[PDB]
């Protein structure tokens, strides 16, 4: 599909590939949501935690979604939407899950989490936008939500909830301005 | 860790 959902998709596997050739722990280091708050001006690290994955299946799985709902914002809603959807939502989704169980985490599925909400809403209330979640997907979005509240696995559940939540925010206040 |  579009630009912005390609060069994310590149950013991610060129980390993932960094993180095979260097370790998860050396890339972590680096791109992980600030530890120590001395590290709270590397502005980066309230993003790229976004672009770690730590197995294939996560890479893919996290991709998949990604180019499903990402390429259909893009296609549908410009660029400039699906960026503003990625970065409020990553900073937002870190930002949680740090306050959940701190800063070791790294993954997409919180922008993917943002993603399903504002596809699954924004189809709902402004069918007019030209998107919307099947609902097939939006039970796989709840059962896959509530599967790491049980742990069968290590997910960042304070991600989930916070992207899921921006994302429905921010189609909310997108159906009102249609 | 965890994954997001």
């Amino acid at each position: 599909a579009g630009p912005v959902t390609w060069v994310m998709m590149i950013a991610c596997v060129v980390v993932f590939i960094a993180m095979q050739i260097l370790g998860d722990q050396e890339v972590m280091l680096w791109l992980a949501w600030p530890f120590d708050p001395t590290l709270k001006f590397e502005f980066w690290r309230y993003f790229t935690h976004a672009l770690m994955h730590f197995s294939l299946m996560h890479i893919l799985f996290n991709l998949l979604w990604w180019w499903y709902l990402g390429g259909a914002v893009e296609k549908r809603l410009g660029s400039g939407k699906l960026i503003v959807i990625t970065l409020i939502s990553a900073l937002l989704s870190g930002y949680v899950q740090q306050k959940f169980s701190g800063p070791w985490f790294g993954g997409l599925s919180g922008v993917v989490f943002a993603l399903m909400g504002y596809v699954w809403l924004r189809g709902e209330r402004d069918p007019q936008s030209g998107i919307y979640l099947q609902r097939g997907l939006i039970i796989f979005a709840l059962i896959w939500i509530v599967a790491g509240w049980f742990d069968l696995m290590s997910m960042a559940n304070g991600a989930h909830i916070a992207g899921l939540a921006v994302g429905l925010a921010m189609a909310f206040v997108d159906s009102l301005n249609a | 860790v965890r994954m997001a």
